[PDB]
């Protein structure tokens, strides 16, 4: 109900990543802050660079 | 502003990417290289200037 999975060929893995961008359900919200820059929201998890 | 604008790649990151573009434009500097070292003289203009 609440997972997201994302599968990457042998040749993506370094780096594969996922941006997520939450979008309010609201017309106001939208309207009012679209000067602003802060109606949606993203964000990323990626496969970190590890040793 | 003729510089570019570093615009950040992600939000809450910290990385700020743009554009530096280097040439070089000569410039005069004489240096003499004396013929009691090499039996003929050299006068050289340098490298120039980093633009």
């Amino acid at each position: 109900q609440n997972t997201l999975i994302y599968v990457v060929p042998n040749g993506s893995f370094v780096g594969s990543n996922i941006k997520l961008t939450y979008t309010t359900t609201d017309y106001a919200v939208l309207h009012y802050f679209y000067s602003t820059g802060q109606y949606k929201v993203f964000k990323t998890v990626s496969v970190p660079n590890v040793t | 502003n003729v510089l570019p604008t570093l615009t950040e790649l992600a939000a809450g990151n910290g990385t700020f990417t743009g554009s530096l573009q280097f040439t070089i434009v000569p410039n005069n500097t004489v240096v003499q290289i004396p013929s009691s070292l090499t039996k003929t003289s050299f006068a050289v203009y340098t490298n120039g200037s980093l633009a």
